[PDB]
């Protein structure tokens, strides 16, 4: 989980100790990541989501799965893949929520992301080259 | 022909089709309204905006998408739902629910107005009023269910629609603003709903109530209010054209005065007190007193651009106008004594005036710290906040000689002894029943007009009841079962529970048994 | 008095008992007029049950009406009191009852009894509605004339209350 | 500046902000955020559209269902109450039972009526342009549509009016809301009649979209006798809120009404050459089928079913079928003769093709109510009966 | 102009200077006024209104207009009768305006108030008695 | 907590907001407020539309109109410019001056056509309840209907896609936005073409809805011979912006998509009861008028008559109209054998029906189109040589 | 509801002005900078949808082009 932070590992440092570590020949090359990254913009139906999905379920399931309170939008970054069931959120919520709706405030994704019925799946996977998309 | 035609791009716009209403209507000799009524609506009459249904929706949709876009977007990214102050989003519970029903209300009085009018036209205002009350239940409701989700206090805001039903304040908004806008003449009803309730009390209400939200932090519900009111102008309409309808029917020169009378006092009687101390004791900051915003609005601004414009068509300054402007300077305060008296009763959360409201309350009503200003200090000292303090202040008053009545008209209550607005007491028994009644205009209503008003009481329902018990029946409580909604104060600890309510031996009288 | 409970206590208890009893359209009929002129408006005989007459009284209706469909046949439903009585001949005789009143007293009498009586399932919905709606505009009519011209004094006296305390 | 005080506001204020900080909790007081969860949910979870309706009607514990105590503050002269048991001869254990399947609270049905609106404006235009109507047979256009079609909006209108004691009286606050919202769609149909023949009048010159004819037409011509007869009736004759909404809506509507805007108006323009009429009846017919889902919930899911009342509400619904139907049976009878003005065409306005969209209208009524309230009828036989007037 | 001030005469007591007068035996009955009064919620669109029609405009041809800033609308107040054609609106805005647009922001009315063509009108003037209403 | 700062706002934050407060000067600095005022309006004021949109378009002087200055950064391989006048044979004096009439920014473009996504699908769920369907001709449902109509989803893609370089290549962002919103609304036309074959077939128990058979019969059979050809010409075979734009829309659109969309599939369902495809051709003819407010302002009421490049251009487009006039007509020669498959009916499907539909599609061409560049051409012989064929 | 948000809610509150100088200035820069990448990106979308082959991914850019104008007229 704590690899996970917003502020995790070098990001910690300050001053000289942050350039060091900035400039070291091993940080000269990207590194690759199984993470993803999700950016939810704040909103009244997006922070039930967050309380009552994400925060509960969704962590059961991953418990990577790190929150961060960015002022205007929520920062999400999880280990693997990250699922919101548009289905479940129109439950929440007590009115229609189609997977369309819910990307009314889906802001960004550093990550594939996908719909395919009721849901939204963001994924460290190679959609379409490691595993194909498909129709309903 | 079948190769030309002018072929210029054209629609047609809602005035286009509005203009043949009126003929919409035919004759035949069943085509008269159902309801008892003493006046004949013109056949002629038409309406001042010019609606269709297609239109009307258009029109109020936007102006929903633009409210919703600031509250379920703008608003509820900034965290505005709790940077509000905490007595304000108490004093909303009460506001918002409670106006809720005038709004339910409303939808039905508009209908029985449509099946009164005979003139299409006139038919169609009462229609667009009918559809508008929906929208506003559904406001009102909103309000509620934003602040459930959004601020620290849900309880109350998430469930007045019966907890509403345990004190005695909800029982005086049943009557102006539910049984009074659909029991009566349907023109009695009307002026009550619409010439002197929307063109006169929501002004206050709905209006300049936004300002004193917006003073205690409060965005949400001047978001919602102001846009309610951009229809009710509309409504206002409707009551002036009613009064246009029944102009030239010999009837309103008979009966017009007194049914205008009766519904100003009607409203009047619940309004002046019960607004007056929503605004000054339910906040924190506040905007003027409130005294002068009744003048402005109530006495100077509808009582001379519409009653007093009226005085050429046989339309009189209210008889009862001189009584309504002694309880605009004092009856709020003498309220607030019963409504702090009788806390737990209520679903909200209260705060005692401190040191600086205090000094305000003397500076704008002079007098107003030797009478009430000592009797709230008192009750501080004695542990009104405090729940071990076992002390609940109704049984003060009982126990130093200041009972409260319950008015069988009007439901307001009233302390005689420590009164300073209008109102003396009469008790009569009729028919092995006693009756309380507190003014020259309630017991005419009362003594032409009983089986009009036999309403029950809360001394009657809950008599010999102890006030526990009366708590958790009406479900007056939070999520744990125990701790009560309301509270004699508006701190985050040392909440009241039924077990320190109990501890207080609280038992309801019989107020007349003594007579 | 001590109150029971709002909404369940051994007042309402012991009236449904009584009601389930009700077995013909004629005893439930003669059962609810009673109940209306003993408990209902300010002519009632007793307020002995006034916080629970309101609901005794829906359930004494409930049986009566649906005794009414059990029972009789469908015409009788739509045209017929449930005393036996012609609808449309109830109708006219308690609108000239109260065009016949002299006094603001005389008409609110016969409006209260009319609703006591034939208030349904006693008569059907339709004719009861326009029946009430015709007496209380002749009812209002009467009242709402020279409404202010009796003082109070005058009131109290007409009326018949015992005044029992007046505040100085 | 201006006489009054410039009012600081809490949210902004830096003065007002820190004394409004520093009076909040640093925690909730209560955790139960649902607004009105003690409403009883009909489908897997509360909807907004329940929360924001039910138990707005603030009815006593002696009206069915209802939560408050106590008598009304202020009855009619009489006594008459504020709402009673007094209003219908229909009976339930809990009026707030109802639901509207499409769960229009007032946005919604606000929402979607704009977009009808809208787009009804930008397809006129775009008509016009196209000059489409060069394209309909010209006696169906001055004749049938003008005259006949303009005469429906007083069948619509007065459905409209039957409406207003319906809102004042009935007893539930999603009862009331699906009766106004189906008061509104019926005059926007008379308004959308009147809409289309001013809009002919623009592009033909000599039109005329004046209601004299209509109404002439609506009140005196025998096509209309039994129709205005059956609307005069539901409207003005009758003051149960429940006979009304049924007799309009689930008898009258359901047959005359299903036959003269959809299996004559709308069908026939479609043989005719007439583009116009279709884009119109497409709405009335959309309006048809919402408040068809409401007016089932309410009677014959809830009320023919109610677990105390159902057979006892059955016995009053079917005596109002049996009556209105013969009404509406008389008004088709009456109508049908319309087919007298029209050319012949195999299969449509021929014997045979009245006699088929008898049985769609009638069998279609038996399936989606007669049956479900054990009402007995027998198709061919009301086929039979309008066919006589042929 | 003055008299139409929200804090107009009475209003400027306080205390007991502002009670002698509001219980004095002159002020217990209402007096006849020709003054409207308007309330506009706040608004980008009513904003623009307010200083380029109302404030302009509007003041040319009725002086005794007052706006007062009651934080969530505008209270207006004048002699007579306060006109608001939406075509000039919608030239000032550079988008669609009709008077039904104009209506969204329109929060109350103490006057009569009706709509014609493009225009909105409140006055003192008792329409459909004195003065009757037209169709277009 | 969390990892990171929790960032206080300085609209609420006190301390934040006094600060902020202190630095914001108590007077305006400058007094104009109105965002790009130097823009010429097209109509009395300055629009929203205009605001928003001209000059968004960052072209130097040596592209007409252009308020900037010198070099692209960065050009292809060979030189080519980003934007350049070799794009097109037509010249200006300013690109920037054509207005679309009907104003449309991205807000209310999106705005209308989520009005008619919503009511499109209240429709289709009433007309399935209504049981509307059963009232089609079975042999125009699934003859014409199914395989002719579904076919012609593939002229309404290849006109989308002919658009793909035009959005590339165009020079100012008023005509930009024209053409882009043109573009969705063909494949968006494709698209309901094909949601309604996937409508029928949930209704009519094997309906076949798969696209193969339409695509058999627009890539092989003769009936679309001459369309399929006059659009992968417009689409592939040229890349001049103004040609595509001029050829797809006011010629090919203009005449064979008028016929084909209105004349044949809208008009004859309203002679064999079709009552669900009027409702589909009612959005494309709208998006037909729509788009050709736009497509007359640039080309008809601007290029044609710029004051220096007027007659030039009129050249070209003479030219051009000469060349896809005539591969319209012969589009329209092999489309009209289509008549051959369906029911004779006088003054709709017989000689004298399709000679007065051609020549209402010519006759309102001439008008709209060809009388306003100065180009001759003759209805009757038009009409004759489409005859031909039939 | 991002126009509820500016022109009705923060219109009403005066946001517009409550804004620190500096970051006022700056954002004439920010947004209308990004504004040309947001119109050009309208142009260099509609070149992909004429790229690929694929009808699939012809309309992802064509989803792209109407959502760059969207940009353009927001900034
Ligand atoms: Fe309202
Ligand atoms: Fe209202
Ligand atoms: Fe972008």
């Amino acid at each position: 989980s704590a690899h996970n932070a917003y502020n995790a590992g070098i990001m910690q440092k300050t001053g000289k100790a942050f350039a060091d570590e900035f400039f070291a020949e091993e940080n000269q090359v990207v590194h690759e990541s199984n993470a993803v990254v999700l950016v939810l913009m704040k909103s009244d139906e997006i922070d039930a989501i967050i309380e009552d999905i994400v925060l509960k379920g969704g962590k059961a399931k991953n418990p990577s799965i790190v929150v961060e309170d960015k002022a205007g939008f929520w920062w999400i970054k999880a280990d693997g893949a990250i699922e919101i069931d548009a289905a479940e959120a129109g439950e929440l919520l007590g009115k229609p929520f189609s997977v369309y709706d819910l990307l009314i405030n889906v802001s960004s994704t550093v990550g594939r992301a996908y719909t395919l019925g009721t849901k939204f799946t963001i994924t460290s996977e190679l959609m379409g080259l490691d595993r194909a998309l498909t129709d309903i | 022909d079948a190769l030309k035609v002018n072929r210029a791009p054209v629609g047609v716009e809602p005035q286009e089709v509005h203009k043949w209403l009126q003929s919409f209507n035919w004759d035949f000799k069943e085509n008269r309204t159902k309801y008892p009524t003493k006046y004949h609506m013109a056949n002629e009459t038409k309406e001042q905006f010019k609606v269709i249904a297609k239109e009307y929706a258009r029109m109020e949709a936007a102006k929903d998408e633009r409210q919703f876009g600031t509250l379920l977007d703008g608003l509820t990214r900034l965290g505005a739902g709790n940077k509000v102050h905490p007595r304000w989003g108490e004093t909303m519970k009460v506001i918002s629910n409670f106006l809720e029903v005038g709004e339910y209300n409303a939808i039905a009085a508009s209908a029985m107005l449509w099946d009164s009018a005979t003139a299409a036209e006139q038919k169609n205002g009462y229609l667009a009023q009918v559809l508008d009350e929906i929208r506003h239940t559904h406001q009102c409701a909103f309000i509620n269910h934003y602040y459930s989700k959004h601020y620290h206090d849900p309880a109350g805001h998430n469930d007045a629609r019966r907890t509403r039903a345990i004190g005695p304040l909800w029982k005086g908004m049943k009557r102006v603003f539910a049984d009074g806008f659909i029991s009566g003449d349907a023109v009695e009803c009307s002026v009550n709903l619409q010439l002197v309730g929307e063109a006169c009390f929501t002004n206050p209400l709905i209006v300049a109530v936004t300002e004193w939200a917006s003073a205690n932090g409060d965005e949400i519900t001047p978001t919602v209010f102001l846009s309610v009111e951009t229809d009710e102008l509309r409504h206002m309409a409707n009551g002036y054209q009613t009064v246009v309808s029944i102009a030239n029917d010999p009837a309103s020169a008979k009966f017009l005065n007194t049914d205008l009378n009766n519904a100003f006092w009607t409203q009047q009687k619940y309004f002046t007190p019960v607004l007056g101390y929503l605004f000054e004791y339910g906040s924190k900051f506040k905007v003027e007193p409130w005294v002068k915003t009744w003048n402005r609005w109530v006495y100077e601004d509808w009582g001379g651009i519409w009653i007093g414009r009226l005085g050429k068509y046989g339309v009189e300054s209210p008889a009862s106008l001189r009584d309504a402007k002694r309880d605009a300077y004092w009856a709020h305060h003498d309220l607030a004594l019963a409504a702090y008296a009788m806390w737990p009763l209520g679903f909200a959360r209260l705060a005692l005036p401190d040191e600086e409201d205090q000094a305000w309350f003397e500076a704008n009503y002079p007098g107003w710290a030797d009478h009430y200003g000592k009797i709230f200090n008192e009750w501080k000292k004695l542990g009104y906040e405090d729940p071990k303090s076992g002390f609940i202040p109704y049984q003060w008053l009982l126990a130093n000689g200041h009972d409260v009545y319950i008015d069988r008209v009007s439901q307001v209550p009233f302390i005689p002894s420590l009164a300073k607005g209008t109102g003396s007491l009469r008790v009569h028994e009729f028919n092995g029943k006693k009756h309380s009644l507190t003014d020259d205009w309630g017991e005419r209503q009362w003594l032409i007009e009983p089986e009009r008003y036999e309403c029950h009481n809360v001394f009657e329902q809950y008599e010999g009841r102890e006030l526990s018990e009366v708590i958790a029946e009406g479900h007056g409580v939070r999520s744990d079962g125990k701790t009560l909604i309301a509270q004699p104060h508006t701190r985050g600890d040392n909440l009241w529970t039924l077990e320190d309510i109990k501890r207080a031996g609280c038992v309801f009288p019989d107020p007349l048994a003594k007579f | 008095a001590k109150r029971e409970p709002i909404h369940d206590n051994s007042i309402r208890t012991e009236w449904e008992a009584k009601i389930a009893k009700l077995t013909s359209v004629d005893q439930a009929t003669k059962f609810i007029q009673d109940f209306r002129l003993a408990y209902t408006s300010p002519f009632r005989k007793s307020y002995d049950i006034d916080v629970d007459y309101q609901y005794i009284e829906r359930k004494i209706e409930e049986k009566l009406s649906v005794l009414k469909t059990e029972k009789l046949p469908v015409a009788d439903l739509i045209t017929k009191a449930t005393t036996g009585e012609d609808a449309a001949a109830v109708e006219a005789t308690w609108i000239a009852k109260i065009k016949a009143a002299k006094s603001k007293y005389e008409a609110e009498r016969i409006h209260i009894e009319f609703r006591q009586l034939y208030k349904p399932p006693v008569l059907p919905v339709n004719v009861f509605l326009r029946t009430d709606a015709a007496l209380g505009t002749v009812l209002m009519e009467i009242r709402n004339t020279d409404y202010y011209g009796t003082p109070l004094e005058g009131l109290r006296k007409e009326r018949g209350v015992k005044v029992l305390h007046l505040q100085a | 500046p201006q006489s009054s005080q410039v009012t600081k506001r809490g949210l902004t204020d830096p003065e007002r902000a820190a004394i409004i900080a520093a009076a909040v909790p640093d925690h909730a007081l209560d955790t139960q955020r649902k607004y009105h969860y003690f409403i009883q949910p009909r489908w897997k979870r509360l909807s907004e559209y329940e929360q924001l309706s039910c138990y707005a009607q603030p009815n006593p514990d002696w009206i069915a269902g209802g939560l408050d105590w106590g008598d009304w503050t202020q009855k009619f002269h009489g006594g008459r109450p504020s709402w009673g048991n007094e209003s219908t001869e229909l009976r339930t254990t809990d009026w707030y039972r109802h639901r509207d399947p499409a769960r229009r609270w007032h946005h919604p049905y606000v929402k979607d009526k704009s977009e009808e609106a809208r787009y009804t404006q930008r397809f006129l235009a775009a008509y016009s342009s196209e000059g489409s109507i060069r394209t309909i047979d010209p006696y169906w256009r001055d004749e049938i549509l003008n005259k006949y079609f303009g005469a429906l909006l007083y069948s619509e209108y007065g459905l409209f009016n039957a409406h207003s004691s319906v809102g004042r009286d009935c007893l539930s606050d999603t009862i009331r809301q699906t009766a106004v919202f189906a008061a509104l769609d019926k005059v926007d149909n008379a308004q959308m009649i009147q809409m289309e023949r001013l809009f002919i009048a623009k592009l033909v010159p000599g039109f005329d979209a004046s209601t004299d004819v209509p109404k002439k037409i609506w009140t005196t011509d025998p096509i209309y006798s039994g129709a205005r007869a059956t609307v005069q009736e539901i409207w003005q004759g009758v003051q149960d809120w429940n006979e009304i909404l049924w007799a309009g809506h689930a008898v009258y509507d359901a047959t005359f009404g299903q036959f003269a805007r959809r299996e004559f108006f709308q069908r026939l323009a479609t043989v005719y050459g007439d583009t116009l009429t279709p884009f119109f009846t497409a709405q009335s017919q959309t309006y048809f089928q919402t408040t068809r889902g409401a007016i089932d919930d309410l009677f014959v899911y809830c009320l023919a079913n109610d677990s105390e009342f159902g057979a006892h509400n059955r016995t009053f619904l079917n005596a109002w079928t049996e009556h209105y139907l013969a009404s509406s049976v008389a008004a088709l009878k009456d109508f049908v003769g319309l087919y007298a003005k029209v050319e012949k065409v195999a299969g449509a306005t021929d014997r045979a093709g009245v006699s088929e969209a008898l049985q769609r209208v009638f069998g279609d009524w038996k399936i989606d109510y007669a049956d479900k309230i054990g009402f007995r009828v027998d198709v061919d036989q009301k086929v039979d009966a309008v066919l006589a007037g042929y």
